[PDB]
């Protein structure tokens, strides 16, 4: 099978014999040796490359991305960031001018991220860059470079790529998908592939019977519904984040710390869900806000509330040939609040993620949806705690008094990220934070300004 | 260590095929390969140049033309340019016109032949006379030097001989062919090549690419033979390789297929020599007047120095009160000639040699006494000078020839031969004796410098590095030996490294037989500094004086205690004493003026003698060398084995030059002899059946590395004896002047026979 | 097409896709960088490698020999001359101890030639090394090595290859050949390949439709006949030399200087004939001793006197599909004598090749067979001289008196090798030689000992 | 020159991906690649 | 050089002491056949020394 | 122009250089000496929440 894409301005047609290979490897074996490998695991950014298609342009990790995924796309690596006549990109000069490199190794990646941000005039650098680690400089010089380059007209030569395109299965429609999967229930579906690639890179596993979902426009839509919003499985976390910024600021807030922009631009909510990890950050929040999930097999279509999709650690309500098609969110839920807790704020896995949504009958607690990731083999609401909570008054002391119920709802484990007692105590703490928060007191460290 | 007959530094490696030469080095899969496409005219304007068939040829990647050259386009070793790719017009058949980089040697070769080129031909100059006629020359006119007043001398002379004769060129035929490789290396290049002159390869590549010198590094570990062929024509390959590299983004190697190599590179300057010589009644020369017409080719290359050396050797081994040379360096549309073992010297010498022989026949004298009578005086008021005015204070020719004649049973043999001849009617043997005096040092004075850099590691081993290049002549071993001798340790601890302009800078080409004389000093100089540091350290440590610390045989001794060299070094290391050093050397006493023809362009002369005996076939001229005997002076040799070898090899090459080696061009300028099947160097069986070589063992008067003497070129002139003998045989066949031309091929010999026989 | 052979002790199978590749190139492309290329034209020897098979082992030049030719043979290059345990062959130590090398580049070549000589105990060094040029040393130190190492037991490890094997057409039988040639008249027949390879290496030609004859045992036989000896076209010039040593010393004496041992070992008399060159050295001699030649087409079989095979420069009496199958020589011809004149004695091309054969009726000239190579577009007898010679007395002066005829028999060329005057004068000179030689006078420069 | 705030020696090359680090160096096709196999025990004798 | 600026500082010293502009000085790779017997670059002592 | 002229005058343009820090002496086992040439200083005030 043969695909085509533009590589730093040039059209390129490649014969795929191994669809599982990563962009980071094609790249190096072609000798475009400027894209570095620093973890092969998604966390470092050192392999960051810029892709572009009709949705626009984004920076992503090539170590997570397999080749069939860039088909019809326009690929820009560090070696193509400077213009053809040799002119350095505003961002490069900036980096030179402000000393934003010492060892050099994390540089092509910062440049790629920086350029891609410049391409779209994006300016949220802490977030844009969380995923590029640098061990040498302290980051400060890089923010100066970013800042000094933003005052500079975008590179024309990178924009020209917009004019483009205008064995392993690649469905273009949800139908083609459903059909094919049905016949190949055992197939390995790959969406964003930010969870699946580590089976190949670190477990060294080998996948035959594979299908890529990122080419089903129809599987990646956000549709307004009578009673909510219908989010396609292929919708990316970046995308989801952006949509929620309006109607679901709390969900948005959460997704800001869900991996990094590089991962966020290709990781999908469907996948977050299908991966089924008890630490996934999606589910708890959606559960708290009470979203529902639609599965689909051939032409059939089930549809439970999300929490019910997770039975046991490593085991889901999924039938042979059935796949996740969308989730549906209410139009609103002002009570949601989401807490992520980890060793470090950015790009980190949760020790505990707590999501809380309470509805009120003036001073009285009507409904209480309360969900947690990381405290069990599965994301789950906290029934005993929820229950004891209805009818009571919403004050700190009533919450205080119900805390022990969480110990009955969950029995957390211990691991490198955190001890059980801390996970537990933290859960409890989140509840207290929720009252305190809604009650107008200052409570998040990330909103204190020096 | 200096003084012992140790083997070449890469003997074993040669002998098991692990030594790598350039085309053997491993290189990335994407490496490209290059080949020039050459002009097919001797002289013309280029009028159309369609390369489309070229780009379209399989595996090809880039094609190049003078216009694509990003900066300079000039490979000449001299201030006037020589384009690497033709600029509008060509000047000899062979001149490279464009350049092809494809994914494989063949591929490139194949493409190089598909160009569609149109020329507007022009009258071509291919012969000395033509040149002369058209005043086609270099240096705006001939060079003349004169000491005394010859015409006066000769007008009043009891004996006289006028004669004119041809001396043909010679193609190096180095077994490994020209070759090079360039690897883009962030910002700059690194070139590996097979050249005798990496510092120049640096300069030319740098200019070719617009880079300061520091961004270009030439490494060269060994050449498979060079004989001068690689003193400069390594430039075109390196330039093309670097230029293709800068453009295609990738490593580019280039190596000439034999046929291309012979057509493109130069050869030894062929000469026409016209002489009048004269003497006394007792035989003392009175004066000699010489005119040299030299064929230089279409650009200057090294003609200038070469012709200067031949003039400089026009006195051969004799003192002459008056002597004149008029030296034309004629320009012609053929391969740009260049250096070759001897660098002019043989031509000038053979000049005087032929004459003095002609003189001797003229007066029915025996050539040998005639010579022996005119050698410069031995050493030990007013010392004689050469016609350029340099005192000859070390000529041991008289002694040596004597010694050789005895040891070779010269007299007796001469008789045995006369007899034998008189009894034969189809064969004639002949025998001759010829001497050699050769001056040592570049005539372009400021080239006589060398540098070395030496390192001693904590385990006591050592890494030596110097400016020379090893082309098979044993240089590296000598330098190892000198180093081990000065530091006091066994050679085994000394490793040689490759020649690298990033380690010793600003080197001269390895040439003028000056490799060892100078580098030797430089290394010694480094090693002396290092040893100095060690003794200082030992001394303070063991309280007492540096000059009593003794390093010998891998051991150091001081105040009655003794230790292993390693133990000393480690300790100096712990003591923080630098164990690294450079070293440098410049030959003293030299000064001279090219235009005036006066000065001391040389430090000392090298001598030797050779008596060769041969036979020829009176009917066809077939012929061959039966026996040769040499006695040559290599100073206090730094390595007798290594020296005997240069002597034996040079002799053969020398003879090769005057016997079967013959260059031929066709009426349109094409090189007809461009391949071993038609250019014939000495084959194994041409070796003399009895070959005795021995050394004069005497220190050099002048202060050179262990009083040794350069020994790479001198011995090449012993070849003359073969030609001389070939001519003795003709002479035995009749009473006329055989007027044997060189090269003495069999046709040539057969012609001499007839002349002497008087059959036309 | 797949062939197999032993390579320095190891078994090797190779997929030939280009049957025209030289052994020299397979080798370096496999990284067996030890065999050098010095001219790629047959003259330098720097590529010498050692092959072996049932006939024994010989040294030949890798640059002339194409792959298919080594099928089933055992090959040994310089890198496998030393013993597996690392011990040097007596020939290498010898070269080391005697300084047989300077620049190095001609060495692997000599060592292989030296080794192969050593393996068969041959000691005719001058002829055995004729084909290895060295520009560095003068040769002397190499003779010492050879000598010094001859007093040394053959290398055992090299004899062990004996035990071995016990696109392009490869006939095994003359029949198979004739059948196929017949169908492909236009094919390119390769025997020794010593003239054919220069078409690919120097003229950069490309030959499709190719067949190798060195695998037809039955085409390479020496058969004793009622009326002479039957020589198969595929007989090697070395071989032919060996056989002649007896019944045709003269012919043997000539072949001594027919190329070098490295070419003689694979070059074929058929070939030398079929090539058709007026400088071939075979034809003149054979014609002098009046041998005959036998062509073949399918089952048909003409048979003329050799000289008649040659019509014009570059053109022979050969029919489409017709091929040379053998030649026949008389049981004896004491009258033969052969002269080869060139710029250099060994390994050189003839300026003129003189081949003389005269029969006597005591003092009277009965028959005169006189042939020359290199005096015309073709080898041919010198009629007018021959004629004018019959019946006269066999003394120098008669001959002296007929010379001029030669200038009517021939009108020779001029070129790099020698001028027409000289070629002429020399042809004449040969005949004086012939009388002087037969009359017992000393005449040959190569027989003079110091 | 000492004293001036000049950029790192390889800043242009860092910033356009031209600076080569060890895995970027080109090397012959036949190059081999290695990896250690490791102990999975904190402390033990290797028996097989 | 491991990111800490050593080669610039070294180029700088060189250019100063020689009296020419730094552009004229190029750094080469650390190579034990060129300066021998070195200590590891460490102890924050790369440039001092 | 100076350099070229020196080359023609035949002056070596190559040189090595070396250095060893002075004043050091100290003894590990006793915990006494001058193990350092000098001391680096500085200070930092950090604020957190
Ligand atoms: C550097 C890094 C940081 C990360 N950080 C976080 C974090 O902050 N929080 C967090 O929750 N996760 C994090 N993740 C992983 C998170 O699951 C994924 O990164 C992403 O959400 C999964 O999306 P995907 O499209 O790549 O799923 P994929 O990797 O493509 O695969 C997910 C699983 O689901 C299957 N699958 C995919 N789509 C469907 C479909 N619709 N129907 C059925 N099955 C399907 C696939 O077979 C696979 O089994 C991180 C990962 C990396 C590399
Ligand atoms: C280094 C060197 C030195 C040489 N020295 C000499 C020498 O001194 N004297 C001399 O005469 N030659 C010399 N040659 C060339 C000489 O003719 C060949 O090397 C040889 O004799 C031909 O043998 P071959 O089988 O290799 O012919 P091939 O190369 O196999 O070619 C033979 C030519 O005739 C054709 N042919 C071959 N066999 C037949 C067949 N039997 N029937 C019909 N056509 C056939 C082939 O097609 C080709 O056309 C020399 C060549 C080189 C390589
Ligand atoms: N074996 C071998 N010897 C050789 C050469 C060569 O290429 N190979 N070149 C010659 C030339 S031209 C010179 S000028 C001297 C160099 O010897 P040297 O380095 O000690 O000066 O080598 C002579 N001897
Ligand atoms: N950017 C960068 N800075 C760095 C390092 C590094 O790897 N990268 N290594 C540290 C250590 S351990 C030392 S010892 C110093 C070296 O400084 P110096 O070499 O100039 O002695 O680098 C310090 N600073
Ligand atoms: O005087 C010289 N003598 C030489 N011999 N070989 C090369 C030489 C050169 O450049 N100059
Ligand atoms: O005293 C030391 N201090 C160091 N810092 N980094 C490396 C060091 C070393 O070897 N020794
Ligand atoms: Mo000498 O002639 S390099
Ligand atoms: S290599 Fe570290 S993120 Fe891809
Ligand atoms: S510059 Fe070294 S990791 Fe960022
Ligand atoms: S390369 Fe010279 S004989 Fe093969
Ligand atoms: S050693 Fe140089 S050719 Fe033989
Ligand atoms: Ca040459």
């Amino acid at each position: 099978m043969e695909i085509a894409f533009l590589l730093n301005g040039e059209t390129r047609r490649v014969r795929i014999e191994d669809p599982t290979q990563s962009l980071l490897e094609l790249l190096r074996a072609e000798g475009l040796t400027g894209t570095k490998e620093g973890c092969n695991e998604g966390d470092c950014g050192a392999c960051t490359v810029m892709i572009r298609d009709a949705a626009g342009s984004r920076a992503v990790n090539a170590c997570l991305m397999m080749l069939p995924q860039i088909a019809g796309k326009a690929l820009r690596t560090i070696e193509g960031i400077a213009a053809p006549d040799g002119r350095l990109h505003p961002v490069q000069q900036a980096m030179i001018d402000h000393h934003g490199s010492q060892c050099g190794f994390c540089t092509p990646g910062f440049i790629v991220s920086m350029a891609a941000a410049h391409d779209r005039d994006r300016k949220d650098y802490d977030d844009l860059l969380a995923g590029n680690l640098c061990r040498c400089t302290g980051y400060a010089p890089i923010l100066r470079a970013a800042e000094a380059a933003a005052g500079e007209p975008p590179a024309d030569w990178l924009q020209a790529d917009a004019a483009f395109t205008l064995p392993a299965f690649l469905p273009e429609t949800s139908d083609a998908l459903a059909d094919w999967y049905l016949a190949h229930p055992e197939a390995t579906l790959i969406a964003g592939g930010t969870d699946v690639s580590l089976w190949v890179t670190k477990a060294l596993r080998d996948l035959p019977e594979v299908a890529f979902l990122s080419h089903c426009k129809d599987l990646a839509q956000i549709r307004e519904t009578p009673d909510g919003y219908g989010i396609g499985a292929g919708v990316t976390i970046a995308a989801l984040r952006a949509f929620a910024e309006g109607p679901h600021p709390a969900l948005a807030g959460l997704l800001r710390r869900f991996a990094s922009e590089q991962v966020r631009q290709v990781a999908t909510i469907g996948g977050n869900i299908a991966n089924g990890s008890p630490i996934g950050d999606g589910p708890p929040a959606l559960i708290a806000m009470g979203a529902s999930l639609t599965l689909r097999r051939g032409q059939e279509r089930r549809r439970m509330p999300l929490e019910d999709f997770f039975l046991e650690y490593r085991k889901q309500d999924r039938r042979p040939g059935e796949f996740v098609e969308s989730v549906t969110l209410p139009k609103s839920a002002p009570g949601l609040r989401c807490y992520k807790l980890s060793k470090r704020f950015d790009q980190d896995i949760s020790a505990v993620c707590g999501c809380l949504n309470l509805t009120l009958k003036g001073s009285k607690i009507e409904t209480a949806r309360i969900a947690f990731g990381g405290m069990a083999g599965v994301p789950k609401r906290a029934a005993a705690f929820e229950a004891a909570l209805i009818g009571q008054d919403f004050r700190e002391d009533t919450i205080a008094a119900a805390l022990p119920l969480l110990a009955q709802d969950f029995t957390p484990l211990s691991d490198m990220r955190a001890s059980a007692a801390y996970r537990m105590n933290a859960a409890q703490a989140m509840a207290l934070r929720y009252v305190r928060e809604l009650s107008g007191e200052a409570v998040a460290v990330l909103e204190v300004m020096p | 260590s200096v003084g012992k007959p140790l083997p070449h530094d890469s003997a074993r490696a040669h002998v098991t095929g692990q030594a790598r030469y350039l085309d053997d080095l491993p290189c990335p899969a994407n490496t490209l390969h290059l080949a020039f496409g050459l002009s097919t005219e001797a002289s013309a304007a280029i009028t159309g140049l369609d390369l489309e068939p070229v780009r379209e040829s399989p595996g090809v990647i880039a094609v190049f033309t003078a216009a694509d050259l990003p900066h300079d386009n000039d490979a000449s070793p001299a201030p006037s340019p020589e384009p690497v790719l033709a600029t509008g017009e060509v000047h000899f058949v062979g001149q490279p016109i464009f350049l092809v980089a494809a994914t494989s040697h063949r591929a490139a070769r194949i493409a190089a032949r598909k160009a569609r080129i149109t020329y507007a031909p022009r009258p071509a100059i291919l012969t000395l006379d033509q040149a002369l006629a058209a005043d086609s020359r270099f240096e705006g006119g001939p060079v003349i030097w004169a000491r005394g007043d010859v015409e006066t001398a000769l007008a009043g002379a009891a004996h006289l001989a006028e004669g004119c004769f041809e001396i043909g060129g010679q193609e190096h035929f180095y077994l490994e062919g020209q070759a090079a490789l360039a690897l883009p290396a962030e910002g700059g290049v690194v070139i590996h090549c097979s050249s005798q002159h990496p510092s120049e390869i640096q300069h030319k590549v740098a200019h070719a690419l617009g880079l300061a010198f520091h961004d270009v590094r030439v490494e060269m570990r060994r050449m498979g033979g060079g004989f001068g062929g690689k003193e400069s024509q390594g430039n075109h390959l390196a330039i093309a390789c670097a230029v293709a590299a800068r453009a295609t983004g990738r490593p580019c190697k280039m190596r000439y297929d034999r046929d291309d190599d012979m057509v493109i590179t130069g050869k030894r300057h062929d000469f026409r020599i016209r002489y009048r010589i004269g003497a006394d009644a007792s035989g003392k020369l009175l004066g000699a007047d010489f005119v040299h017409l030299a064929r230089c080719g279409w650009s200057a290359d090294l003609s200038l120095p070469v012709c200067d050396r031949a003039m400089l050797h026009a006195d051969g081994s004799y003192f002459v009160p008056a002597l004149r040379i008029e030296s034309h360096r004629l320009r012609t549309n053929t391969q740009s000639n260049t250096a070759f073992r001897g660098f002019g010297g043989p031509q000038g010498a053979l000049g005087m040699e032929r004459a003095i022989e002609h003189l001797a026949r003229g007066m029915g004298r025996d050539p040998a006494e005639l010579r022996a009578l005119n050698f410069y005086d031995p050493p030990e008021k007013k010392t004689q000078t050469t016609h350029y005015g340099q005192e000859v204070a070390d000529c041991v020719l008289g002694e040596l020839v004597t010694r050789l004649q005895k040891s070779a049973n010269f007299t007796t043999r001469r008789a045995e031969i006369a007899a034998w001849n008189s009894t034969n009617r189809t064969l004639a043997r002949g025998i001759a004796l010829s001497p050699v005096k050769f001056g040592i040092s570049f005539t372009l004075t400021h080239l006589n410098q060398a540098g070395a850099l030496v390192q001693i590691y904590t385990d006591g081993s050592v890494a030596l590095n110097h400016g020379g290049t090893e082309m098979g002549q044993g240089l590296h071993a000598k330098m190892v030996q000198v180093a081990a001798a000065v530091l006091g340790i066994d050679p085994v601890q000394v490793r040689i490294t490759a020649t690298d302009t990033s380690k010793v800078p600003n080197t001269s080409a390895t040439a003028a037989s000056s490799g060892a004389d100078m580098n030797g000093m430089a290394v010694k100089d480094a090693c002396e500094t290092l040893r100095g540091r060690l003794a200082g350290f030992v001394a303070a440590r063991e309280g007492c004086a540096a000059r009593d610390v003794i390093f010998d045989a891998g051991q150091v001794q001081a105040s009655g205690k003794s230790w292993r060299f390693a133990e000393i070094v480690a300790a100096a290391y712990m003591a923080r004493i630098s164990l690294s050093a450079t070293g440098f050397y410049a030959t003293p006493k030299l000064s001279w003026d090219r235009l005036r023809g006066q000065g001391r362009p040389f430090l000392y002369f090298a001598y030797g003698a050779a008596i060769t005996e041969v036979v020829i076939d009176r009917l066809t001229g077939e012929n061959r060398i039966l026996r040769t005997d040499i006695l040559h002076d290599a100073g206090a040799s730094l390595n007798p084995a290594l020296d005997i070898g240069q002597i034996e090899g040079a002799y053969v090459q020398g003879a090769g030059w005057l016997t079967t080696e013959e260059l031929v061009w066709d009426h349109c300028g094409r090189l007809m002899t461009h391949a071993p099947s038609t250019y014939k160097i000495p084959a194994f069986s041409d070796r003399p059946r009895i070959f005795n070589v021995a050394l004069w063992d005497q220190p050099n008067r002048e202060e050179t590395i262990f009083r040794s003497k350069a020994v790479g070129e001198p011995p090449f002139l012993l070849g003359i004896s073969a030609f001389l003998a070939l001519h003795d045989a003709c002479a035995a066949c009749g009473p006329h002047w055989p007027d044997l031309q060189a090269p003495a091929t069999p046709e040539a010999v057969l012609a001499a026979v007839r002349r002497a026989e008087g059959r036309a």
